[PDB]
C-alpha cells in the first residue's frame, strides 16, 4: 500500500479518539474555522489597504 | 503570477451589494495574485501551501473578515477562491521536488468533517500536495488530475461521507461559532451527485487514480474498494436529498433548535415551498380517532403500518388517503378541519373532498397559523394569507 493509503488510514484513527476524547477533539476543532491568526491579519490589512481603489 | 483561469461571475441582479462585493474580490484576486499566494503559503495554517482550498483562501479577502458577514458575502467571493486555489494547486506542481510524488483530494458534502480528517493526517516526506474540494462536478478536476499524471505523480481521491441530517448539525455549530455554514442547495448537490463525478473520474483515468472512502457515519470507516464506495455515498437522489434538507432546516426553525440566520444561511437561495410541494404522499394516509391523528405508510405487501401518532382531542373516526389530495388554488377560500401537518403540507378536508396546502406560502409560515382539529378557512388574497378560524359552539 502507498503512503497515501497509510496516512489517510491513520487519520481514520484520530477520528475514531474524537468520538471518546473530548479533550482531542477540542484541541482540533478550534483552530480548522476560526479565521486568519492576529500575525496573518496584521499582514492582510496592509495587504488590503494599499489596494483600495 | 497569472491566475490559472477566468473567474466566472455570478448574476445576483437587484442586490447591488454583493455585485460589488464580486467586483471588488475578482478585482483583488486577480491582481494581488503574487502576494494573496505569499500569505496562504507562508503564513496560514496550510502546511506551507500544500494543504490547498477555497474556503481556506476565503479568509484572505476583506470582506470575509467579521463573522457577520460570511454567510451573505460567500457566494460573492468563492469563485475568487476557487480560481486562487487552482493556481495555488498549479504553483506547487511547479516546484521541481523529485521525492514528493503524492497528490491527495479530499471529498464531500459539507459538514463531514473533511478538513478535520486532513488536520488529522501527518503529512509525509512523498506527500506533495493535498486538494480539498468538490468531485461532484468533476470537469475542473480532470484537469488538476491530468496534470498530477503528466508528472508522474500518484492520484489519491478521499470521499468522506456522511448522512445529510448530521452533516447539517455540523454545520449548524460552525455557522453559530464562526460564521461560516453551508446552503441546504449545494449539501444536496455534491451528495446526490458525487457519486457519478466518482464514476465519472473512474472511467476516465481508471488504476492511475486510487479512490477511497471514509464513512462518518460508521465512525470513520475506511474503504479501499471503489465499488463499496459507490454504496456508501448513495445516499438518494438530489430531489430526496434537498426535500428531507428542506423538512429538517424548517422543522429545526420552528422548533427553536436554529436561529433565524442559521437557517436563511441554510436555505440560500431556495424557495422551500418549491421543494415541499414536489413531495409525494402516495402510499400514504391519516387515520382519525377521538383520541387523535395517525400517519400510516403501505409497502407493496399491502400492509400499512404506524409511522407517527399525534394526540389529538374532538375529532371523529375517518380515513384520509393524503396521495389523493386535490392541490389548493391560488385566490381560492377552503374552509374546513385540519386532519393532518408536517413540515411540508397541512392537510383540510373540506366538503368538496380533502385539500392539500403548502406549510409555506410566499416565504409565509401556514403550518404555525393552524392545528390539527381545527376547523378553519384558508385563503389568499394578493399573495398574502387569511386564516380565520371556524370554531364555535351551539
Ligand atoms: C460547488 C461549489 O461551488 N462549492 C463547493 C466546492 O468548492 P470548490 O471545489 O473549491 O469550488 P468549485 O466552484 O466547485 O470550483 C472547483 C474548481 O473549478 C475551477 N473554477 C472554479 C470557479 C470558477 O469561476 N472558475 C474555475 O475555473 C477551479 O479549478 C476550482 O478549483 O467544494 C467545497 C468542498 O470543500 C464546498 O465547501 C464548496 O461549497 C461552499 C459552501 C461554497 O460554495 O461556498
Amino acid at each position: 500500500e502507498s503512503n497515501a493509503i497509510r496516512m489517510i488510514k491513520e487519520a481514520c484513527e484520530k477520528n475514531r479518539r474524537m468520538m471518546t476524547d473530548e479533550a482531542f477533539r477540542k484541541e482540533v476543532e478550534k483552530r480548522l474555522y476560526a479565521g486568519p491568526s492576529p500575525e496573518l491579519l496584521a499582514k492582510l490589512r496592509v495587504l488590503w489597504a494599499a489596494n483600495k481603489e | 503570477v497569472k491566475l490559472s483561469s477566468d473567474i466566472n461571475l455570478r448574476d445576483f441582479g437587484n442586490n447591488e451589494y454583493l455585485s460589488s462585493v464580486q467586483d471588488e474580490a475578482i478585482r483583488f484576486a486577480t491582481e494581488q495574485t503574487d502576494e494573496i499566494l505569499s500569505l496562504y503559503s507562508q503564513h496560514a495554517d496550510t502546511e506551507g501551501g500544500r494543504y490547498v482550498c477555497a474556503d481556506t483562501f476565503k479568509e484572505l479577502f476583506p470582506a470575509f473578515e467579521n463573522k457577520e458577514d460570511r454567510a451573505t458575502v460567500n457566494n460573492a467571493i468563492h469563485n475568487s477562491a476557487a480560481v486562487l486555489s487552482s493556481t495555488q494547486f498549479d504553483e506547487v506542481l511547479k516546484r521541481d521536488e523529485p521525492q514528493k510524488k503524492e497528490v491527495i483530494f479530499v471529498t464531500g458534502i459539507p459538514g463531514s468533517g473533511k478538513t478535520s480528517t486532513v488536520k488529522n493526517m501527518m503529512m509525509q516526506d512523498t506527500t506533495k500536495l493535498l486538494f480539498e474540494g468538490q468531485l461532484a462536478r468533476p470537469q475542473s478536476a480532470f484537469r488538476k488530475i491530468e496534470q498530477c499524471l503528466e508528472r508522474n505523480l500518484e492520484v489519491t481521491i478521499v470521499a468522506v461521507s456522511m448522512r445529510a441530517e448530521r452533516a447539517s448539525d455540523n454545520t449548524y455549530k460552525r455557522f453559530n461559532e464562526y460564521g461560516r455554514g453551508a446552503s441546504i442547495g449545494i449539501m444536496a448537490d455534491i451528495q446526490a451527485n458525487l457519486p457519478d463525478g466518482l464514476k465519472q473520474i473512474r472511467d476516465k483515468f481508471g488504476d492511475a487514480v486510487k479512490i477511497v472512502g471514509i464513512n462518518q457515519d460508521r465512525n470513520s470507516e475506511f474503504i479501499d474498494k471503489f465499488d463499496d464506495v459507490i454504496k456508501m455515498l448513495s445516499l438518494g437522489s438530489q430531489e430526496q436529498i434537498l426535500g428531507r434538507l428542506a423538512e429538517k432546516i424548517q422543522s429545526d426553525f420552528d422548533s427553536g433548535k436554529i436561529s433565524r440566520e442559521c437557517f436563511n444561511q441554510a436555505k440560500g437561495s431556495m424557495d422551500l415551498e418549491s421543494v415541499f410541494a414536489k413531495k409525494e404522499y402516495s402510499q400514504q394516509r391519516v387515520v382519525t380517532n377521538s383520541k387523535g391523528v395517525t400517519l400510516e405508510t403501505k409497502s407493496a405487501n399491502e400492509l400499512w403500518s404506524k409511522v407517527e401518532q399525534i394526540p389529538v382531542t374532538g375529532m371523529k373516526a375517518g380515513i384520509y388517503l393524503l396521495g389523493q389530495a386535490k392541490k389548493a388554488e391560488t385566490g381560492q377560500t377552503y374552509s374546513g378541519e385540519i386532519i393532518y401537518k408536517d413540515a411540508a403540507a397541512v392537510f383540510q378536508k373540506t366538503k368538496n373532498g380533502l385539500v392539500r396546502h403548502n406549510a409555506t406560502h410566499n416565504e409565509e409560515r401556514l403550518a404555525k397559523l393552524v392545528e390539527i382539529g381545527q376547523n378553519v378557512s384558508i385563503g389568499s388574497n394578493k399573495g398574502k394569507l387569511i386564516v380565520k378560524s371556524l370554531e364555535y359552539s351551539a
